[PDB]
Protein backbone atom coordinates (compact mmCIF):
# COMPACT_ATOMS: atom_id res chain seq x y z
CA UNK A 1 0.00 0.00 0.00
CA UNK A 2 2.99 2.42 1.00
CA UNK A 3 0.57 5.52 1.03
CA UNK A 4 -3.07 6.22 2.53
CA UNK A 5 -5.97 7.68 0.28
CA UNK A 6 -5.65 11.16 1.29
CA UNK A 7 -1.77 11.71 1.27
CA UNK A 8 -1.65 9.47 -1.49
CA UNK A 9 -3.85 12.76 -3.66
CA UNK A 10 -1.47 14.98 -1.78
CA UNK A 11 1.81 13.57 -3.50
CA UNK A 12 -0.80 13.79 -6.77
CA UNK A 13 -2.39 17.15 -7.02
CA UNK A 14 -0.08 18.98 -4.44
CA UNK A 15 2.41 21.58 -5.96
CA UNK A 16 5.22 21.30 -3.66
CA UNK B 1 -11.49 65.62 2.93
CA UNK B 2 -8.47 63.75 1.51
CA UNK B 3 -6.49 62.16 4.33
CA UNK B 4 -8.53 62.56 7.85
CA UNK B 5 -10.94 60.53 5.99
CA UNK B 6 -7.90 58.19 7.19
CA UNK B 7 -8.08 59.53 10.28
CA UNK B 8 -11.90 59.63 10.84
CA UNK B 9 -12.27 55.65 10.08
CA UNK B 10 -8.39 54.82 11.91
CA UNK B 11 -10.61 55.95 15.00
CA UNK B 12 -13.50 54.57 13.97
CA UNK B 13 -12.26 50.95 14.41
CA UNK B 14 -9.53 52.05 17.08
CA UNK B 15 -12.66 52.05 19.12
CA UNK B 16 -14.62 48.64 18.51
CA UNK B 17 -17.88 49.34 18.08
CA UNK B 18 -19.35 47.95 14.53
CA UNK B 19 -22.45 49.79 14.62
CA UNK B 20 -20.52 53.12 15.91
CA UNK B 21 -18.43 52.25 12.64
CA UNK B 22 -21.14 51.78 10.45
CA UNK B 23 -22.46 55.21 12.51
CA UNK B 24 -19.24 56.77 10.93
CA UNK B 25 -19.45 55.50 7.51
CA UNK B 26 -23.04 56.32 7.20
CA UNK B 27 -23.03 60.05 7.56
CA UNK B 28 -19.17 61.43 7.13
CA UNK B 29 -18.26 59.09 4.12
CA UNK B 30 -20.64 60.52 1.72
CA UNK B 31 -20.92 61.10 -1.30
CA UNK B 32 -19.63 57.65 -1.72
CA UNK B 33 -19.08 58.04 -5.43
CA UNK B 34 -16.05 60.29 -5.20
CA UNK B 35 -13.13 57.94 -5.26
CA UNK B 36 -11.12 59.59 -2.35
CA UNK B 37 -13.86 58.06 -0.27
CA UNK B 38 -13.96 55.19 -2.06
CA UNK B 39 -10.03 54.83 -1.83
CA UNK B 40 -9.69 55.22 1.88
CA UNK B 41 -12.99 52.80 2.54
CA UNK B 42 -11.30 50.05 0.24
CA UNK B 43 -8.36 49.95 3.33
CA UNK B 44 -10.61 49.16 5.79
CA UNK B 45 -9.29 45.68 6.24
CA UNK B 46 -5.79 46.58 5.99
CA UNK B 47 -6.62 49.51 9.05
CA UNK B 48 -8.85 46.64 11.09
CA UNK B 49 -5.88 44.60 11.39
CA UNK B 50 -3.84 47.14 13.03
CA UNK B 51 -5.86 49.22 15.23
CA UNK B 52 -9.01 47.35 15.54
CA UNK B 53 -9.94 44.77 18.34
CA UNK B 54 -10.44 41.10 17.33
CA UNK B 55 -14.98 41.43 17.26
CA UNK B 56 -14.47 44.11 15.33
CA UNK B 57 -12.67 42.44 12.40
CA UNK B 58 -15.12 39.46 11.81
CA UNK B 59 -17.65 41.58 12.07
CA UNK B 60 -16.28 43.55 9.08
CA UNK B 61 -15.75 40.48 7.37
CA UNK B 62 -18.52 38.22 8.22
CA UNK B 63 -20.52 41.45 6.62
CA UNK B 64 -19.05 43.53 4.07
CA UNK B 65 -16.14 40.42 2.42
CA UNK B 66 -16.61 38.05 -0.47
CA UNK B 67 -20.91 38.36 0.05
CA UNK B 68 -23.58 39.64 -2.60
CA UNK B 69 -25.80 39.83 0.62
CA UNK B 70 -26.78 43.35 -0.36
CA UNK B 71 -24.52 44.56 2.77
CA UNK B 72 -24.86 47.89 3.52
CA UNK B 73 -23.88 50.76 1.99
CA UNK B 74 -23.13 48.74 -0.88
CA UNK B 75 -19.72 48.00 0.44
CA UNK B 76 -18.21 45.36 -1.15
CA UNK B 77 -14.47 44.45 0.48
CA UNK B 78 -12.21 42.09 -1.30
CA UNK B 79 -9.93 40.10 1.43
CA UNK B 80 -6.72 39.92 -0.84
CA UNK B 81 -6.56 43.83 -1.60
CA UNK B 82 -3.19 45.62 -2.34
CA UNK B 83 -1.51 48.20 -0.23
CA UNK B 84 -0.35 50.92 -2.20
CA UNK B 85 2.82 49.17 -1.26
CA UNK B 86 1.36 46.17 -2.66
CA UNK B 87 0.57 44.58 0.79
CA UNK B 88 -2.52 42.13 1.57
CA UNK B 89 -4.21 42.87 4.76
CA UNK B 90 -2.80 38.84 5.84
CA UNK B 91 0.52 41.03 4.95
CA UNK B 92 -0.01 43.52 7.97
CA UNK B 93 -1.50 41.63 10.01
CA UNK B 94 2.04 39.16 10.11
CA UNK B 95 4.05 42.11 10.05
CA UNK B 96 3.21 43.29 13.44
CA UNK B 97 3.44 39.81 14.67
CA UNK B 98 -0.46 39.85 15.49
CA UNK B 99 -0.38 36.16 15.65
CA UNK B 100 -4.50 35.58 16.26
CA UNK B 101 -5.43 37.49 13.01
CA UNK B 102 -3.23 35.94 10.59
CA UNK B 103 -4.79 32.98 12.30
CA UNK B 104 -8.33 33.88 11.37
CA UNK B 105 -7.47 35.27 8.13
CA UNK B 106 -6.33 32.19 6.83
CA UNK B 107 -9.19 30.26 8.18
CA UNK B 108 -11.18 32.50 5.57
CA UNK B 109 -12.53 30.88 2.64
CA UNK B 110 -11.44 33.45 -0.19
CA UNK B 111 -7.49 33.83 1.46
CA UNK B 112 -4.87 33.58 -0.85
CA UNK B 113 -1.62 33.60 1.11
CA UNK B 114 0.24 33.68 -1.87
CA UNK B 115 0.06 37.01 -3.16
CA UNK B 116 3.26 38.84 -4.30
CA UNK B 117 3.35 43.12 -3.23
CA UNK B 118 5.52 45.18 -4.58
CA UNK B 119 8.36 43.84 -2.91
CA UNK B 120 8.09 40.69 -4.63
CA UNK B 121 7.08 38.76 -1.00
CA UNK B 122 4.86 36.31 0.55
CA UNK B 123 2.22 37.12 3.70
CA UNK B 124 4.33 34.77 5.89
CA UNK B 125 7.81 37.16 4.79
CA UNK B 126 6.86 40.15 6.44
CA UNK B 127 6.81 38.51 10.35
CA UNK B 128 9.78 38.35 12.32
CA UNK B 129 8.27 35.65 15.30
CA UNK B 130 9.07 32.28 14.20
CA UNK B 131 5.69 31.13 16.01
CA UNK B 132 3.61 32.58 13.73
CA UNK B 133 5.36 31.95 10.69
CA UNK B 134 5.31 27.71 11.43
CA UNK B 135 1.52 28.60 11.73
CA UNK B 136 0.91 30.00 8.90
CA UNK B 137 3.73 27.48 7.12
CA UNK B 138 1.40 24.47 9.13
CA UNK B 139 -1.96 26.40 7.83
CA UNK B 140 -0.87 26.07 3.91
CA UNK B 141 -0.12 22.34 4.63
CA UNK B 142 -3.31 21.82 5.73
CA UNK B 143 -5.24 23.24 3.23
CA UNK B 144 -3.20 21.95 0.36
CA UNK B 145 -3.71 18.18 2.13
CA UNK B 146 -7.35 19.06 2.64
CA UNK B 147 -7.63 21.09 -0.89
CA UNK B 148 -5.95 17.85 -2.68
CA UNK B 149 -8.70 15.30 -1.23
CA UNK B 150 -11.48 17.26 -2.54
CA UNK B 151 -9.75 17.42 -6.16
CA UNK B 152 -9.18 13.67 -5.96
CA UNK B 153 -12.92 13.12 -4.80
CA UNK B 154 -14.50 15.68 -7.46
CA UNK B 155 -12.83 13.70 -10.47
CA UNK B 156 -14.08 10.36 -8.87
CA UNK B 157 -17.71 11.14 -8.34
CA UNK B 158 -17.53 13.35 -11.86
CA UNK B 159 -18.64 16.33 -9.92
CA UNK B 160 -17.68 19.05 -12.84
CA UNK B 161 -18.98 22.16 -10.92
CA UNK B 162 -16.97 21.26 -8.02
CA UNK B 163 -14.16 21.04 -9.95
CA UNK B 164 -14.68 24.37 -11.99
CA UNK B 165 -15.06 25.70 -8.55
CA UNK B 166 -11.69 24.61 -7.25
CA UNK B 167 -9.28 25.70 -9.97
CA UNK B 168 -11.21 28.85 -9.90
CA UNK B 169 -10.03 29.75 -6.50
CA UNK B 170 -6.94 31.58 -7.53
CA UNK B 171 -5.11 30.31 -4.23
CA UNK B 172 -5.37 27.20 -5.87
CA UNK B 173 -4.38 27.62 -9.12
CA UNK B 174 -0.70 28.69 -7.39
CA UNK B 175 -0.70 25.45 -5.05
CA UNK B 176 -2.58 22.96 -7.32
CA UNK B 177 -1.24 20.77 -10.55
CA UNK B 178 -3.98 19.25 -12.83
CA UNK B 179 -0.82 17.16 -14.44
CA UNK B 180 0.82 15.43 -11.25
CA UNK B 181 0.98 11.91 -11.54
CA UNK B 182 -0.29 9.44 -8.83
CA UNK B 183 2.17 8.42 -6.77
CA UNK B 184 2.36 4.84 -7.22
CA UNK B 185 0.73 4.64 -10.76
CA UNK B 186 1.42 6.26 -13.71
CA UNK B 187 -0.73 8.68 -14.11
CA UNK B 188 -1.90 12.06 -14.71
CA UNK B 189 -5.91 12.58 -14.53
CA UNK B 190 -5.99 12.62 -18.56
CA UNK B 191 -4.41 8.88 -18.68
CA UNK B 192 -6.47 8.25 -15.84
CA UNK B 193 -9.63 9.31 -17.88
CA UNK B 194 -8.47 7.93 -21.51
CA UNK B 195 -8.41 4.54 -20.06
CA UNK B 196 -11.73 4.78 -18.92
CA UNK B 197 -12.69 6.62 -22.19
CA UNK B 198 -14.65 9.18 -20.81
CA UNK B 199 -14.68 11.68 -23.44
CA UNK B 200 -16.66 14.04 -21.73
CA UNK B 201 -14.41 14.23 -19.38
CA UNK B 202 -10.72 14.52 -21.53
CA UNK B 203 -12.33 17.23 -23.28
CA UNK B 204 -13.12 19.12 -19.72
CA UNK B 205 -9.35 18.53 -18.77
CA UNK B 206 -8.05 19.79 -21.56
CA UNK B 207 -9.23 22.76 -21.66
CA UNK B 208 -8.12 23.72 -18.08
CA UNK B 209 -4.47 22.93 -19.25
CA UNK B 210 -3.64 19.37 -18.47
CA UNK B 211 -1.29 19.08 -21.75
CA UNK B 212 -1.60 16.30 -23.65
CA UNK B 213 2.33 15.57 -24.27
CA UNK B 214 3.12 13.78 -20.17
CA UNK B 215 3.94 10.27 -20.60
CA UNK B 216 2.96 8.09 -17.86
CA UNK B 217 5.71 6.03 -16.17
CA UNK B 218 5.67 3.81 -19.49
CA UNK B 219 6.15 5.91 -22.14
CA UNK B 220 3.21 6.29 -23.36
CA UNK B 221 1.72 9.40 -24.11
CA UNK B 222 -2.58 9.86 -24.05
CA UNK B 223 -3.39 9.37 -27.41
CA UNK B 224 -1.17 5.86 -27.53
CA UNK B 225 -4.00 4.63 -25.22
CA UNK B 226 -6.36 3.84 -27.89
CA UNK B 227 -19.35 1.02 -30.51
CA UNK B 228 -15.99 1.79 -31.04
CA UNK B 229 -17.19 4.74 -32.27
CA UNK B 230 -16.47 6.37 -28.69
CA UNK B 231 -12.88 5.32 -28.92
CA UNK B 232 -12.22 7.65 -32.81
CA UNK B 233 -14.08 10.25 -30.31
CA UNK B 234 -10.84 10.51 -27.98
CA UNK B 235 -8.61 9.96 -31.17
CA UNK B 236 -9.33 13.24 -32.99
CA UNK B 237 -9.75 15.13 -29.66
CA UNK B 238 -6.06 14.40 -28.89
CA UNK B 239 -5.10 15.50 -32.51
CA UNK B 240 -6.82 18.42 -32.51
CA UNK B 241 -5.60 19.45 -28.97
CA UNK B 242 -1.81 18.46 -29.29
CA UNK B 243 -1.80 20.64 -33.25
CA UNK B 244 -2.61 23.68 -30.82
CA UNK B 245 0.56 23.01 -28.51
CA UNK B 246 2.76 23.20 -31.60
CA UNK B 247 1.78 26.67 -33.15
CA UNK B 248 3.69 28.16 -29.93
CA UNK B 249 6.60 26.21 -30.62
CA UNK B 250 6.42 28.35 -34.45
CA UNK B 251 10.65 27.12 -34.95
Amino acid sequence: KHYNDGERAVLQFGKN
Amino acid sequence: SKPLLKLKLLDALRQGSFPNLQDLLKKQFQPLDDPNVQQVLHLMLHYAVQVAPMAVIKEIVHHWVSTTNTTFLNIHLDLNERDSNGNTPLHIAAYQSRGDIVAFLLDQPTINDCVLNNSHLQAIEMCKNLNIAQMMQVKRSTYVAETAQEFRTAFNNRDFGHLESILSSPRNAELLDINGMDPETGDTVLHEFVKKRDVIMCRWLLEHGADPFKRDRKGKLPIELVKIAIDIELKKLLERATREQSVIDVT
